[PDB]
């Protein structure tokens, strides 16, 4: 049975592998867009914090 | 070197170019990035070097220079 | 998981272990009960 | 937190409506009263320009 487990420990890092490239490549593009906002928009146009 | 590796991802990472980082400064008040960038940032090296960090390694990174301590 | 997981195989060696030493021992019990059901066949 | 998180929404539309009040004027006001003084001083200013 623990060795099963194991296995289900490479599928779930298997699993986290692909999250993770899905988290640098989302913020890859944050910052051109809050590169670009910073003429007043982000001030508090767009930013509707509600 | 290697190290081009850290100094251009953390820029990725933070808006910052490559020259912007001091090894003297603080990513977490120094740079900008709040915790959930300095996440980020922690895990994007993770990633890129295809390595693991713990938890409590991991929050000893606070300081520009630690990016690399750990690595080399 | 992972940690646990590692700690639980150590510990899983451990025991398995210990019962291949009272394996070895029951096979030294039935030779020697092998020789007392012969000695009580002789008397 | 369920409690903080009901509160939430209220007070941050509240917040950006007093930013964008005290920002369109001078003064940057901080209490109820406050407020009112800047009342009275806007009154005053009314009956002079008349």
């Amino acid at each position: 049975e623990m060795e099963n487990v194991q296995k289900k420990l490479r599928k779930l890092e298997r699993d986290y592998y692909q999250i993770r490239e899905q988290v640098v490549s989302a913020k890859a593009g944050w910052c051109a867009v809050m590169r670009m906002v910073k003429d007043n928009g982000v001030e508090r146009r767009l930013h509707r914090r509600e | 070197t290697i190290e081009e590796r850290v100094k251009k991802i953390i820029g990725e990472q933070l808006g910052v170019k490559q020259e912007e980082v001091t090894n003297n400064a603080s990513f977490v008040e120094d740079l900008g990035a709040d915790s959930l960038d300095t996440v980020e940032l922690v895990m994007a090296l993770e990633e890129e070097f295809d390595t693991e960090i713990p938890d409590e390694e991991a929050e000893k990174i606070t300081t520009v220079q630690a990016a690399i301590d750990y690595i080399n | 998981s992972h940690k646990q997981l590692a700690t639980e195989q150590y510990r899983h060696v451990e025991m398995a272990r210990e019962l291949a030493e009272q394996s070895g021992a029951s096979s030294d019990l039935e030779t020697d009960h092998q020789a007392a059901s012969d000695h009580l066949n002789l008397v | 937190i369920q409690s903080l998180t009901a509160r939430a929404p209220v007070w941050l539309a509240a917040q950006d409506t007093l930013n964008q009040l005290c920002e369109q004027s001078g003064e940057t006001l901080a209490s109820s009263n406050d407020v009112t003084e800047y009342m009275q001083q806007l009154l005053e200013r009314e009956r002079e320009a008349t």
